[PDB]
């Protein structure tokens, strides 16, 4: 199995294993997700931990400029996401489907994980091609929570 | 396959 399934079922001797025997820890699959990023995508903890603890890069893009961070926070992945941010990984980039971690938190109405990137600086106010940004997103979705947790945020900025 | 959502896309 290869390094990113592992990764993903978060077979975490196998996967010790094999960063091993050959150095593979930052290799990418056809649409350029590392192993890091199968594992944020799937909600595995432990994983992320251990990849992070042996050298995996969490600014690494895929293909589409899909993040690690931005996997994370579209399923609410919460635990992922601090230490992602802790990482130091840019909060406001943007992918070719216009997306960001802000706006893939809001659309899966993942409040704590809204409150985590506001508070580790994205902000609410920049906007997708198509004229909308977080806020406006939160509106046209109804998710009153999210809503409230922005307006909040912007508020106190004032 | 890890995917992100398809976000609201305005003409």
């Amino acid at each position: 199995l290869s390094v990113h399934q592992l990764a993903a079922q978060g077979e975490m001797l196998y996967l010790a294993t094999r960063i091993e025997q050959e150095n593979v820890i930052n290799h990418t699959d056809e649409e350029g997700f590392t192993p890091l990023m199968w594992a944020a995508a799937h909600g595995q903890i432990a994983v992320v931990e251990f990849l992070l603890q042996n050298g995996a890069d969490p600014q690494l893009l895929g293909k589409g400029r899909e993040s690690a961070l931005s996997l994370a926070c579209s399923k609410g992945y919460t635990d992922i996401v601090k230490m992602l941010l802790d990482c130091g990984v840019d909060v406001n980039e943007y992918d070719w489907n216009g997306g960001t971690p802000l706006l893939y938190a809001v659309h899966g109405n993942h409040v704590k994980c809204v409150k985590m990137l506001l508070e580790s600086g994205a902000d609410p106010t920049i906007e997708t091609d198509s004229g909308y940004n977080s806020m406006d997103l939160a509106v046209a979705l109804g998710y009153r929570s999210v809503q409230q947790v922005i307006e909040s945020h912007l508020l106190k900025l004032l | 396959l890890p995917t992100l959502p398809k976000l609201p896309s305005l003409s």
